[PDB]
């Protein structure tokens, strides 16, 4: 039984760094990859990348210049940081756990986040 | 880049019959050494984390009951939710990681 | 009642190519004997590349033809994972055609070729001075591009490298992720063999047709119309080029 609950600020002023960090409940964190799937409002599920405790790390090809993923083994999490944040990054997002072949074995409940002000 | 589509949207099914969704893929999502097909289908509720269904595009997981079947071949993908009831209503989407980019489906709404 | 030099192009081979699977997944210890096969058919067509040659080659002045201007003017304007030597150099092929040049070009064999006019057959040869030789190189050197480019592609994996992996990734996952590697690299050398066996077939085709015309449209006469030349036959002429054959063929018409 592994959960993963995300955690951070709703609201991401623009051009400012999104930090969503994403905690996991029983199992291990050194065990698979762990991604950090995107779905926008009124669209199709978006895959930003997925990282790894060594350090390891495998962005999405579109958002590869401004997506950075850190896993910390000793805090037991792993947090996304989104850079150059614009207005159309407001999405809802879910810290997954991709198993050895990178398919999602567990979800997790997305966080809304919006930029405005 | 492979684009997925869900070209079945918006299925208005009632209890008791069956309801399929296609999943197309842009090219091949298998390898034609292993013909093993990485793709994988889940289900998302309302208010709720999604749900892993299958993975392989045919092999089921843990937790899912007979109802939902799955196959395809190559590109074409079905998924078959056999004597559908109240508790099948989501969004169903197909994931393919044969090849990055991870595209996901559009998302299919199952509606009563 | 004239007569013609008709140029006609035949390729009947092309680059040499093998694989070695010991060195080509990896700078899985065996993947399987999968990529082995594909050595095997590659070799087989190497094999077969090789035997094409000794099946076409081997088997009123004349200084265009007899030398060797042509062969020159065909040679420079025609242009794991090893590429191996042609089995007969460029020197031997040219060697053996010289000398059947010569043995069928031995005034007197117009006369005798009559049975079945010099400033025509000079204006024929002139005129003359290799689309499907550039054809074919281009082809398979696209091939191979293609492939090595393969070869550099991820294939869904998360690096090119499989060291590279093994000193980033644990073992339950890197078994994973090189297994991923090595198939999607073994996709692409299947379909380099395939690739290669089918063209393999049609340049056999080609160089059987060259063997026939070898052995009976340049040795003696081609009683039948219309296989070489464009009309009723008196002799051929072959000429060496680059993965290819040059023919001319001296046609005589009403
Ligand atoms: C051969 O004859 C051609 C004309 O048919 C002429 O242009 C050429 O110079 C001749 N070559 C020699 C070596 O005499």
């Amino acid at each position: 039984q592994v959960q993963l609950q995300e955690s951070g600020p709703g609201l991401v002023k623009p051009s400012e760094t999104l930090s969503l960090i994403c905690t996991v409940s029983g199992g291990s964190i050194t065990r698979d990859f762990w991604s950090w799937v995107r779905q926008p409002p009124g669209k199709g599920l978006e895959w930003i990348g997925y990282g790894y405790y060594r350090g390891s790390t495998n962005y999405n090809p579109s958002l590869e210049s401004r997506v950075t993923i850190s896993v910390d083994t000793s805090k037991n999490q792993f947090s996304l940081k989104l850079t150059s944040v614009t207005a159309a990054d407001t999405a809802v997002y879910y810290c997954a756990r991709e198993t050895a072949h990178n398919w999602i074995d567990t979800w997790g409940q997305g966080i809304l986040v919006t930029v405005s002000s | 880049d492979i684009v997925m589509t869900q070209s079945p949207e918006s299925l208005a099914l009632s209890l008791g019959e069956r309801a399929t969704i296609n999943c197309k893929s842009s090219q091949t999502v298998s390898f034609t050494s292993n013909n093993k097909n990485y793709l994988a289908w889940y289900q998302q509720k309302p208010r709720q984390p999604p749900k892993l269904l299958f993975y392989w595009a045919s092999t089921r997981h843990s937790g899912v009951p007979d109802r939902f079947s799955g196959s395809g071949s190559g590109t074409d993908f079905t998924l078959t939710i056999n004597s559908l009831q109240a508790e099948d209503v989501a969004v169903y989407f197909c994931h393919q990681y044969f090849s990055t980019p991870w595209t996901f489906g559009q998302g299919t709404k199952v509606e009563i | 009642f004239t007569i013609s030099v008709t140029t006609e192009i035949l390729p009947v081979s092309m680059t040499k190519t093998s694989v070695d699977c010991t060195m080509y997944i990896c700078g899985l210890l065996q993947y399987g004997s999968f990529c082995t096969q594909l050595n095997r058919a590659l070799t087989g067509i190497a094999v077969e590349q090789d035997k094409n040659t000794q099946e076409v080659f081997a088997q009123f002045n004349f200084s265009q033809i007899l030398p060797s201007p042509i062969e020159d003017l065909l040679f420079n304007k025609v242009t794991g994972l090893t590429v191996l030597p042609p089995l007969l150099t460029d020197e031997m092929i040219a060697q053996y055609t010289s000398a059947l040049l010569a043995c069928t070009i031995t005034p007197m064999q117009m006369a005798y070729r009559f049975n079945g006019i010099a400033n025509q057959f000079n204006s024929a040869i002139g005129k003359i001075q290799l689309g499907k030789l550039q054809d074919v190189v281009n082809q398979n050197a696209q091939a191979l591009n293609t492939l090595v480019k393969q070869l550099s592609s991820n294939f869904g994996a998360i690096s090119s490298v499989l060291n590279d992996i093994l000193s980033r990734l644990d073992p339950p996952e890197a078994e994973v992720q090189i297994d991923r590697l090595i198939t999607g690299r073994l996709q692409s050398l299947q379909t380099y063999v395939t690739q290669q066996l089918i063209r393999a077939a049609e340049i056999r085709a080609s160089a059987n047709l060259a063997a026939t015309k070898m052995s009976e449209c340049v040795l003696g006469q081609s009683k039948r119309v219309d296989f070489c030349g464009k009309g009723y036959h008196l002799m051929s002429f072959p000429q060496s080029a680059p993965h290819g054959v040059v023919f001319l063929h001296v046609t005589y018409v009403p």
